[PDB]
């Protein structure tokens, strides 16, 4: 034995992985369009659960914090090149998101854009830790609208909201539908990874993306001894 | 004007290529770190910790899913054997699966190490009896008897002493996997014994973690589902 | 012999028992140095008849029990002085000395898992064999001074196992051993305060692994007595009216 | 022949990336710095100097504006309420948008300090009496009644002090936002005492203003108009 | 908290915005032709209010002074990128802009030119602080014609010729006229920003580019209130 | 913006070249060597024996 950094919080967590793929098509006999439902423009709020295995994996720690590494990589749905001109906006958690193609979000500058090629190779940008508090949180044991407590119209319990990181609004530049079909697959890298409070793994299948929520039928991590006697 | 040639493998985008990229808010500045009472700067401190091994991985219904963190004697056995030997293959299928660590190894390709396993008995206080816990390395076959398993490296347990059995498993490997693993065995040196009033049934609780000497190498995504969307 | 008193409350108690007292995450309560303006308004220190003895009443293991659990400061939220603190204030912030105890003969038997774990969310059925999300009311969430019962124990009611509920801050209580457990919680958050009535900073679980047991004749029920103490309470707000 | 490979995300263009682009005039030497007697570095200056707060945020007739800076007490009322209050919320929708404070809280999305709000009393010389200005912390609600406003944070302003009450609000803060704001309420402590011949009401205008320990973070254009083209 | 960098001019002030969008499209049965009214080529005015919300932003001082980056996009309005050549010329404030595409005015060597592909990553070039007066200047409560005072019959009052900055002329190279239809986005960003005399923040609508103007329906910043009493 | 002009042979692959090329596997850290008892620095080494 020599060298323990590979089970460090960064080996195990840095890298990029697929968060998610946006599907720009033409027009005609097709459907859905969508997607991620844009008649003309996609808006994506940033998951990094987008990556499969990567809600389980977070989900060792209660508290975590890390930068993010994001790299967008363009084409036609054949894996072709094109000529065509991109847009990628970041819309921070305070902002509001386009909803049309011809909404003024595009144009507004505190929403910081990136105009890239599909011939270029793929963008790449940075976001920081963007929380109002010290650190995210996958598990919040409460409810984050403090008002008069016995009224839970809502079963909203265990959300929490400052781990809003962003949006990316995805487009083709231009006021003319673009000519090609284009699908744009976006990478995230954790960069920065600290984490706190150390829990059980995950033992049973998901749900629901915002809750704990498990079914009826528990189910073991494995069950294949026919007694504890034996073993074949 | 200052000369450059661009080498092979300019374009390309590694998933796992280590640069700097732009910030996409260079004047915004993060809310700063407060201190957090608990902190991980490394997974080895989470193989470190002692989690319910589930030796009795047996049962598989709902309502019976906690009896496999337990195994029990009972007075009812002569001396032969309590339960057979959890590889100690704390990455492959099996009781390992319980415990924090074997679900560490599931995110790696190798590791090497010692591992420990403490036994504790949650029997009366006026239960007594000795058991015989005994450890085979690897390509040994399970010891056929009580006897030549005392032959070889072994604890005897009495119950004059609560759970303070905790096996050391000299060292693990995975020099090969991408009776080839280390054997635990648990026999009853003695019958239980109990007075009158006291259960004639007890039950066993296996906690077990690696040692400090443990390290794990290729790292690799293994998984179960996380839900889609709708 | 030895009788420990604090406040105006007093309790008898046996200690440091078979592994001395767990001090969660090797880290005392403490007040804050550092947070957060510091402002004139700033954090009300009280002790010690808020930081005092609080025992709730006991809980009663059974062969069947699955287990139990009790949100913090859920808990203490409508109990006594403090309980006046925590609701009219904005915000809170507090450490807490956990105590657990069983009375029990030497002819029972059993072990509980006694565990800290922050952040404690709640996930209820989806039904037995299907996906609906309906989320657990406040008498699961935050069942108050008289907790509430694991639906499945193996599972924690939040699909993660059980078997590795010791990465929690954790003493065993093993009737044949030791009758009694002691906790030490410092405030964990990501935020050096909070609000008392609306976030549970941890839950606090004890849950049989072992089932209790006796010959027919014994006391079929061990009682199991809960006493806590906040440590470093910090109220900031100021006044309000629930 | 400096060997080089160009990493990804070259060609793109970040309108938020800082560099150095080629200058357009190499040779023009810019007119030189000459002293102007004020000058802004930080937005900060601006949020510390006290504005009209307008508390009075009800009539919406061109000739009836000039009538939201101030707001009166009257030998009418009794003792009770004087006037229901602005919330602490800078940011928010309400009395705030008047000030610059809360116009420059609208180019940001996050901000947390303390605040100081100003009443200036400009009745007759003659004019007595007593107000009580009480701060209700977030989550509380408004208190029913003088009395219980009173057992709260509160200060009792007389007019043998003019307007040298400044009252502090000691936190604000956007941990959520992208009753959960402050509570500055006034009431009568006294009926208002004038002799003869002194009107029989009178205004108090509010200035409002962030301490030296106010931050705001997040950067963010939100807009009212300007001009088409034609 | 620690910093309070976010609120420097520099960082109020410091992004590309979309200033203009010059449109340059071929010959057939279409209106207007244009755009900015170019028979084969477009002048645009430097205008930093060209950003809809920078003028506000900026009014909220008296005096400023800084330098810029000007950046250009440039694609078919389907945002098809395409092998054409530009020339983007600079014409300093005092010079004549050209006034056809076979102006000698676009081969005057005292107006820098840009001369890019499509093809080519978006150009860009900085501007230097270029006023005659010490610092530029929102407000000019006066008359910039120094004649002989009880005069006016000339709508000037207000005006500041001292804040010219320059022309930006579009153009695609050559002496026939481009193959494919084009759209020219100029971006611009504040560099070394300086301000001076802080004033009210924009109350009212504005009506006309060159002055204060508002019209007779003054209106509040917000009302929300019924009133004082209550709050809703 | 620090100039930069791109010489003739640029985007060529030359399989004699040295160059260093980025690491698949940047955080793996490979078995460490351990003295084993031959070893070969120079094929004339072999060419003596």
């Amino acid at each position: 034995s020599h060298s323990t950094a590979e089970t460090t919080l960064d080996s195990f967590f840095s890298r990029a992985g697929l968060v998610g793929e946006i599907d720009l098509p033409l027009e005609g006999t097709e459907r859905k369009r969508a997607r991620l439902t844009p008649n003309g423009y996609a808006n994506w709020d940033i998951d990094i659960t987008g990556y499969a295995q990567m809600r389980r994996k977070v989900e060792l720690f209660t508290y975590m914090r890390f930068d993010a590494e994001f790299t967008f990589v363009a084409c036609t749905p054949t894996g072709e090149v094109v000529p065509q001109l991109l847009q990628y906006m970041f819309v921070p958690p305070g902002a509001p998101k386009p909803d049309s193609r011809e909404s003024l979000a595009w144009q507004t500058a505190t929403n910081p854009s990136v105009f890239v090629k599909l011939s270029d190779p793929p963008a790449q940008v940075s976001v920081p830790f963007m929380s109002p508090a010290s650190a995210y949180q996958w598990f919040y044991d409460g409810y984050p609208t403090f008002g008069e407590h016995k009224q839970e119209k809502d079963l909203e319990y265990g959300a929490c909201p400052n781990n809003m990181m962003g949006t990316f609004s995805v487009r083709t530049v231009g006021t003319s539908k673009s000519k090609y079909p284009l699908v744009v697959r976006i990478y995230m890298r954790m960069k920065h990874v600290r984490a706190w409070i150390p829990r059980p793994m995950r033992n049973q299948n998901y749900l629901f993306k915002a809750n704990p929520n498990y079914a009826g039928n528990s189910i073991k991590p494995t069950g294949a001894s026919r007694t504890a006697i034996t073993t074949l | 004007g200052f000369p450059t040639e661009l080498k092979p493998g300019t374009n390309q985008f590694l998933t796992t290529d280590d640069g700097v990229s732009a910030p996409i808010l260079p004047n915004f500045h993060p809310t700063p770190c407060i201190h957090i009472p608990g902190e991980v700067r490394n997974l080895l401190e989470l193989c470190q910790v002692e989690t319910i091994l589930e030796v009795n991985n047996v049962p598989t219904n709902a309502t019976s899913l906690m009896e496999r963190l337990r195994f029990p004697v009972s007075a009812q056995a002569g001396k032969g054997e309590l339960c057979a030997v959890f590889r100690a293959d704390p990455g492959r299928s099996g009781p390992w699966q319980s415990t924090l660590l074997g679900q560490l190894c599931g995110y790696y390709t190798q590791w090497s190490g010692s591992l420990e396993v403490t036994f504790m008995f949650t029997g009366s206080f006026m239960a007594t009896g000795k058991m015989l816990i005994a450890y085979t390395p690897p390509g040994g076959p399970l010891p056929k008897d009580r006897a030549t398993a005392m032959l070889g490296t072994h604890v005897i347990w009495d119950f004059g002493l609560q759970s303070s059995v905790t096996l050391v498993i000299p060292w693990i490997s995975n020099t090969h996997y991408r009776y080839t693993t280390g054997l635990v065995s648990i026999w009853y040196q003695t019958n239980y014994v109990v007075p009158i009033g006291a259960p004639n049934t007890a039950y066993i609780i296996a906690l077990a973690a690696a040692q400090k000497n443990f390290t794990m190498q290729l790292c690799k995504d293994a998984s179960d589902i996380l839900q889609t969307g709708t | 012999d030895r009788v420990a008193q604090l406040t105006i409350g007093n309790s008898t108690i046996t200690t440091q028992e078979a592994a001395n007292i767990i001090v969660g995450y090797g880290e005392w309560p403490s007040y804050c140095s550092d947070s957060d303006a510091t402002a004139v308004d700033k954090p009300t220190r009280p002790d010690v008849s808020v930081n005092r003895f609080y025992t709730l009443d006991t809980k009663l293991w059974e062969k069947s029990s699955k287990g139990w659990y009790w949100k913090f400061p859920d808990v203490l939220t409508e109990t006594g002085v403090f309980g006046q603190n925590a609701q009219f204030h904005y915000l809170y912030r507090s450490g807490f000395c956990i105590h657990v105890q069983c009375n029990a003969s030497k002819f029972h038997q059993g072990a509980l898992l006694v565990a800290v774990l922050p952040e404690y969310v709640i996930g209820t059925v989806a039904g037995g064999t299907g996906t609906e999300d309906s989320h657990p009311p406040y008498k699961q969430t935050q069942p108050g001074a008289d907790g509430f019962e694991l639906q499945h124990p193996y599972v924690l009611d939040a699909g993660i196992p059980i078997s590795q509920l010791t990465v929690c801050p954790h003493q065993w209580i093993n009737l044949r051993t030791n009758n009694c457990a002691t906790i030490i919680v410092p405030y964990i958050n990501a935020l050096p305060f909070d609000s008392a009535l609306n976030h549970c900073n941890f839950g606090l679980l004890v849950v049989p692994i072992s089932p209790l047991d006796y010959d027919q004749g014994a006391t079929p029920v061990i009682p199991i007595t809960i006493t806590l103490a906040p440590m470093c309470s910090e109220f900031a707000g100021l006044r309000q009216a629930v």
